């Protein structure tokens, strides 16, 4: 109506051009999967990162698997308050948790017991009340040579099962799954890793597809 | 130990620096605060809304 | 041994408390009970500002009080023309996880920082047409907070490593370091005179630091939890603090003690982004119940509620001339509030 | 930042020829580009302009519907083609860059110029003085007038001042009659009111003489001034 | 006779408007925040529901005096065209959203990567035009054979001769094909979700499948069975005032079944209410 002041005509269009770029990035962010990596101690985090990367803040990973660009964020390098910046990672596609099987013997309370409260806080967190969680049981090979010498009774006084991997690992997985107080809206994908038949990337891809189906169902009505 | 002594001494010194301050009474500070608030009341669009025609937004 | 040193520190704290209580003849509420109240306030939003796709944590318009810097979790810094609802620049950030923005008094520099432990300064008025990272500053072992702009060459920031830093723009090295906090440090509002500044830690402590001397001068403890907001009351003799519990506290500078607090039983959520008007009559704070609250900063009583938002309000500020109030929440929406 | 143009020469009337302007040192894809023609002895004149992203394209009244323009951002080049040339198109062509945002400086940097030869309701601007002697140390004033009020209903004016050195391309001096250009000495200043603008030079030194041009930017058919020469 | 029609029609008019308008508001907001392929289809279906529920009251308030029209004859064509178009548009649209849901379930990466918003808009407009033209043919043919006259009762020889084939085509094409398509697309929705998934997922999706399929069957069954019966019998049924009545109840059940369909929809409804 007021001739738009001529130069402002070239200004708003520039803003529109920025919009043309902005959504172009936003849509690019829509088709990108973001995953969060956590761990109490070592938990084989470096081993997992090195294994999945071949295919002082946050060590992002740009690896891709079957036309799906996965984003991996490491937050173990920050020594500060956890809940101050834990709301920034809400809305991620999935969260990957790493724990060590051979941590029930070492102390500094054992390391696995220290990881239990971290897992409970993460699973019961308000910001992560609708995000699927992936749990990795690292150091599987160390458990084979440790369970025979060190009995499991030290970490679990209420355990009386057979001292076999197929039973102790199942009991540990069940104990980790018991901490999910919101199982009616979240699921835990528990997997064991080893330095052979690298299906861990495939397992993460399958869990990502499952949670993507969940999110699409949420968007598309049913469930 | 030999490390906590230095931290305790630093804390004691820091408290010593702020131990003596020529502070004023709370009543006088509050009076100055309200005097400043009432001095710029007419120039504050938040308290006194500006006319729509002169409003920039 | 450390036992006698601890006893001496406790005695010094007791003496400080006694001196603080000595100068408590009257409160601010009694003085202000005889003054005219602010009355009903019905500020409404007249702007759209729809260009973000993530949660916003950005304020500090600048001296011109017309351009507003904005950042989100998508790693984009957008300069908004508030008058005409326009985008000036779109700077792609290397780190997508950022919560810090400054516009500098000169208006030709934009500073950002976050969990990358990196303070990035970008030049605006350059010969080229793009926005270049003027400098990268490192040396913090925690998530960044605030990038205040002492001068065009000096910038003061805080981190989660319980330290505050003051760096030089020309030389990417540490210049002044403050280490007196036991918790994460945010809320670094840079005074009305820029000669001083305060830092609100996560252990209910607000500490004032000398820029030139580099040592702490005053410590204020009146909260029961972490403090995540601050202002400076542009008069320059007081500052407001906001905590994760639904209360705000006004700490006087010369009196070195709390004057009064704003709280209500109807609110339980957190507080962020405490700002003051150009006269100090009003206090605006973005609460965590999806709306902002405006309190009368002199007596106690509330002034208004700004409910024009869908998510939790994270950033909130007032222009230098006090014309309008900018508010940014987690719904990727920026709103501008004006009187009528 | 550098702008270099090519495609000049002598061409018979009625022919077609293209000029290529290549930029090295800034972001071409986000800048609007203008073409300005200068007669051998007369003042500067506007030709055409293309916005960033090829959104809005405008041409002069005398060249509307005949000339064509285009850009290639990946090649960082601007092409302008002319068909059916006439004797009035014999001029030096300058390819200039501009950006349009809040507090921007359009026409900040100009090109170099190409010699093109042929064998055989608009707002106007007039300058009262075309030539006046100058001295190294005295203050001078240059007046420009407009047929329409350049004070738009937003609070700013759209005047520009350009200096052409004897042998160099025109360069911006001040923009919007109130803001100083980047890299220009503080001696130059501008002021005035609606339809009457003035430019003051104080503490003038040597190596600054040339031709002064005043620009209006109210509506796209930009028209140059008459030109003021100091010697 | 009179009671069974007007009482239920006024009940439908009283009930449908509020939740349908709130559904419009919530879906407008949902498209405002971020648009998906199914949102535009759902909003178009709900606005077709508005168009039905705002123009059927005109045919409702006459006391249904012997199926006689006191208002001029010009309005029977428009009212019938709009009403039948809305009914058949609902049948096209839930099949379309069934196709979209099956595509999302079977190929999650295909749904996530490709922005099918434009394709969703094209599908919606294509179904709009198809239903409009199809239901327009019927009332264009049923215009004239040459208080005084009425609409949708015992017709004449020339009208009845042409009405039966197009009505049978309507029942076997605009209903049978969408029903077969939605069954075909929805059969694998549970089959794919069965492999490696939680029991609550399968339970909820199966319950929603049953809800939608039972809604479609109960609402659009008697109308179409009377439709096909009329072709063999030859005449026009009398339970048309009844079976069509059931279809009207569908206009009241679409917003409700949609409200509990999505948890995000429930949360948005809970928080947006003032």
């Amino acid at each position: 109506g007021c001739t738009l002041s001529a130069e402002d005509k070239a200004a708003v269009e520039r803003s529109k051009m920025i919009d043309r770029n902005l959504r172009e990035d936003g849509e690019k962010a829509a088709r990108e999967v973001k995953l969060l990596l956590l761990g109490a101690g070592e938990s084989g985090k470096s081993t997992i990162v090195k294994q999945m990367k071949i295919i002082t803040g946050i060590v992002e990973t740009h690896f891709t698997f079957k036309d799906l660009h996965f984003k991996m964020f490491d937050v173990g390098g920050q020594r500060s308050e956890r809940k101050k910046w834990i709301h920034c990672f809400e809305g991620v596609t999935a969260i990957i948790f790493c724990v060590a099987l051979s941590d029930y013997d070492l102390v500094l309370m054992n390391r696995m017991h220290e990881s239990m409260k971290l897992f409970d806080s993460i699973c019961n967190n308000k910001w992560f009340t609708d995000t699927s969680i992936i749990l990795f049981l690292n150091k599987k090979d160390l458990f084979e040579e440790k369970i025979k010498k060190s009995p499991l009774t030290i970490c679990y006084p209420e355990y009386a099962g057979s001292n076999t991997y197929e039973e102790a690992a199942a009991y540990i997985q069940c104990q980790f799954e018991d901490l999910n107080k919101r199982k009616d809206t979240k699921e835990i994908y528990t997997h064991f890793t080893c330095a052979t038949d690298t299906k861990n990337v495939q397992f993460v891809f399958d869990a990502v597809t499952d949670v993507i189906i969940k999110n699409n169902l949420k968007d598309c009505g049913l469930f | 130990n030999t490390a906590s002594i230095a931290q305790a001494r630093k804390l004691v010194e820091q408290l010593k620096m702020e131990a003596n301050i020529d502070r004023i009474k709370v009543s006088k500070a509050a009076a100055d605060l309200m005097a400043y608030c009432e001095a710029h009341a007419k120039e504050d669009p938040l308290l006194t809304p500006v006319p729509a025609s002169e409003n920039p937004f | 041994e450390l036992d006698q040193l601890r006893q001496e520190a406790e005695q010094l704290k007791n003496q400080i408390r006694d001196a603080r209580k000595a100068c408590a003849d009257a409160t601010l509420s009694q003085i202000t009970n005889n003054i005219d109240p602010v009355g009903r306030i019905q500020m409404r939003t007249r702007r759209t500002l729809r260009g973000h796709l993530a949660k916003i944590y950005a304020m500090h318009w600048g001296t011109d009080s017309r351009l507003l810097v904005s950042a989100s979790q998508d790693g984009k810094l957008i300069i908004w023309d508030s008058y005409t609802t326009n985008k000036v620049h779109a700077i792609p950030l290397r780190s997508s996880w950022v919560m810090t923005c400054a516009y500098a008094p000169s208006g030709n520099y934009v500073a950002c920082g976050g969990l990358d432990n990196i303070c990035s300064i970008y030049n605006l008025k350059t010969r080229e047409g793009n926005v270049r990272v003027s400098r990268e500053l490192a040396g913090h072992t925690g998530y960044l907070s605030c990038c205040r702009f002492l001068d065009d060459n000096q910038i003061v920031t805080s981190s989660g490593d319980t330290t505050c830093a003051l760096w030089d723009i020309e030389t990417g090295q540490q210049t002044t370091t403050f280490t007196g906090h036991t918790g994460d440090v945010m809320s670094l509002s840079l005074a009305p005179d820029t000669r001083l500044f305060v830092s609100g830690a996560c252990d209910a402590s607000a500490k004032l630091w000398d820029v030139r001397e580099g040592m702490c001068r005053q410590t204020f403890t009146g909260h029961e939890s972490d403090i995540n907001a601050i202002c400076f009351f542009p008069n320059g003799n007081a500052f407001a603090t906001g905590s994760d519990d639904a209360t705000c506290r006004l700490f006087d500078l010369r009196a070195d003690q709390e004057l009064m607090t704003y709280s209500h039983d109807n609110i339980i959520c957190g507080i962020t982004s405490v700002s003051f008007s150009k006269s100090g009559r009003l206090l605006l704070a973005g609460y965590d119940d999806f709306n902002c609250n405006v309190w009368d900063a002199l007596k106690a009583d509330r002034a208004g509620v700004l409910a024009g938002h869908d998510n939790r309000v994270s950033c909130l500020g007032v222009t230098d001339d006090g014309m309008a109030v900018a508010t940014g929440s987690w719904d990727s929406f920026l709103k501008i509030w004006n009187g009528s | 930042v550098q702008l270099v143009e090519s495609g000049g020469g002598l061409v018979q009337p009625g022919g077609s020829r293209k000029l290529s302007c290549s930029a090295s040192g800034f972001a071409f894809s986000s800048f609007g580009m203008h073409w300005v023609r200068q007669a051998p002895e007369k003042g500067l004149e506007w030709v055409a302009y293309i916005s960033s992203g090829s959104g809005t394209i405008y041409y002069a009244d005398t060249v509307k519907g005949r000339f064509t323009i285009s850009r290639d951002d990946p090649k960082n080049t601007l092409f302008l083609q002319m068909t059916s040339l006439r004797s009035e198109d014999t001029a030096m062509y300058y390819c200039v860059r501009s950006i349009y945002y809040y507090g921007s400086s359009p026409f900040d940097f100009w090109g170099q110029g190409t010699t093109l030869t042929v064998s055989s309701s608009d707002i106007v601007m007039t300058q009262a003085t075309s030539s006046v002697p100058v001295t190294p140390g005295e203050s001078v004033s240059i007046s420009c007038r407009s047929s329409k009020s350049l004070l738009h209903s937003n609070g700013n004016t759209y005047l520009y001042w350009f200096l052409q050195r004897p042998g160099q391309s025109p360069q911006l001096l001040i923009y919007r009659m109130s803001n100083l250009a980047s890299g220009v000495p503080d001696r130059f200043s501008g002021s005035g009111s609606g339809t009457a603008f003035t430019l003051t030079i104080s503490r003038l030194e040597a190596e600054d003489v040339g031709v002064y041009y005043c620009m209006q930017h109210l509506e796209y058919p930009l028209t140059f001034g008459a030109g003021t020469k100091l010697e | 006779n009179h009671w069974l029609v007007f009482s239920v029609y006024l009940f439908t008019f009283l009930v449908g408007l509020p939740l349908n308008l709130l559904a419009l508001v919530i879906f407008v907001g949902k498209l405002r925040r971020r648009p998906v392929a199914v949102d535009v289809l759902l909003l178009n279906l709900t606005l077709s529901d508005l168009l039905l529920l705002l123009f059927l009251p005109f045919r409702m308030v006459e006391a249904a005096s012997g199926m006689h029209w006191p208002l001029p004859f010009i309005l029977c064509p428009l009212s019938g065209f709009l009403f039948f178009t809305t009914i058949y548009l609902t049948a096209l649209f839930l099949a379309a959203v069934s196709i979209e849901r099956f595509l999302s379930v079977a190929y999650p990466l295909w749904y996530k990567t490709r922005p099918r918003l434009g394709q969703a808009g094209l599908v919606s407009v294509a179904c709009w035009l198809l239903a409009s033209a199809h239901c327009s043919v019927v009332y264009v043919i049923e215009f004239s054979g040459d208080t005084n006259g009425t609409c949708y009762l015992e017709f004449r020889e020339d009208q009845l001769a042409i009405l039966l084939p197009v009505r049978l085509e309507m029942a076997v094409v605009l209903f049978g094909v969408p029903l077969l398509i939605t069954s075909y697309c929805y059969s694998r929705l549970v089959w794919i979700l069965g492999r490696g998934a939680s029991h609550r997922r399968r339970r909820r999706v199966a319950g929603l499948v049953a809800a939608t399929l039972l809604n479609f069957l109960v609402c659009f069954g008697p109308y179409n069975v009377s439709h096909v019966v009329g072709y063999i019998q030859g005449e026009s049924p009398v339970w048309r005032s009844y079976v069509l009545l059931l279809s009207t109840l569908n206009s009241c059940v679409d917003p409700l079944v949609y409200y509990f369909s999505s948890s995000g929809f429930q949360a948005d409804f809970h928080e947006l209410l003032r």
